[PDB]
């Protein structure tokens, strides 16, 4: 499924990853916006040997598992065939676990480079 | 997909606008100015917020379904929803 | 802002020629990148999404391709009822920008 703009701010508010760790909801929609096109079912496969699944691009060597990837960690132990899902409940769920602090959001390079420091509210305006 | 109707199609008129959503949009509507044969331009993002450099006679209104646009700028205008997959326009008003 | 810069700027071709059409972002904007179709008399409409998925009943003959800065819409088998202008769009740094639009008129 592709969300929209608006449709993904209130589904990830429902589940409480507005003020998450100290980082407001357009944050997080930014971020899916260059990770995934706002599309549950994005895949990329990296060089380094590793695959990024769904909405929020979540790892295969470190967070979940897909069976094709050495040194898999799955710290979110799920399977990553199930993070592609137009519930976003499990990847909302691994995100979650991923930032544990006030830097944890650097844990996706295109918010980083593309998202830090920007006006993120711009996201969410109108919703 | 959100249909978004504006009326009236066109109007002739001498030196207020609406568009209706099919759906609740809440305030995700925006306006652009398109000239002929040119880009359509960003005049209003999220029902009312101005961008930087359209003047102050060009105003914006409204949230869930029911927009309003008010009144060089002889031009067709057009509503856009950007908050639902789709994208969506109007059809214009000339 | 970011400046798109389309080309070209229109073209004429025949039934069944393959043509494309180039959209040149001033800075990286990932595959932030949509297409729009404008018949003549109508809104524009979105024909292709984020470079490369295409709308439902869109027909196969359109396609797009880019990530980065650098990006295409190919239509493979040109049809007369494809007579529009086509706009590129940027939506991933506000505010979204389009390009200058490229006129396509068939034989």
């Amino acid at each position: 499924k592709v969300f929209g703009r608006c449709e993904l701010a209130a589904a990830m508010k429902r589940h409480g990853l507005d003020n998450y760790r100290g980082y407001s909801l357009g944050n997080w929609v930014c971020a899916a916006k260059f990770e995934s096109n706002f599309n549950t079912q994005a895949t990329n496969r990296n060089t380094d040997g590793s695959t990024d699944y769904g909405i929020l691009q979540i790892n295969s060597r470190w967070w979940c598992n897909d069976g094709r990837t050495p040194g898999s960690r799955n710290l979110c132990n799920i399977p990553c065939s199930a993070l592609l899902s137009s519930d976003i409940t499990a990847s909302v769920n691994c995100a979650k676990k991923i930032v544990s602090d006030g830097n944890g959001m650097n844990a996706w390079v295109a918010w980083r480079n593309r998202c830090k420091g920007t006006d993120v509210q711009a996201w969410i305006r109108g919703c | 997909d959100i249909q978004m109707t504006q009326s009236p199609s066109s109007l002739s008129a001498s030196v207020t606008i609406t568009c209706r959503a099919s759906q609740d949009i809440a305030a995700a509507l925006n306006w652009y100015q398109q000239k002929p044969g040119k880009a359509p331009k960003l005049l209003i993002y999220a029902s009312s917020y101005l961008q930087s450099g359209v003047p102050s006679r060009f105003s914006g209104s409204g949230s869930g379904t029911d927009f309003t646009l008010t009144i060089e700028d002889f031009a067709t205008y057009y509503c856009q929803q950007d908050g639902y997959y789709p994208a969506t326009f109007g059809q214009g008003t000339k």
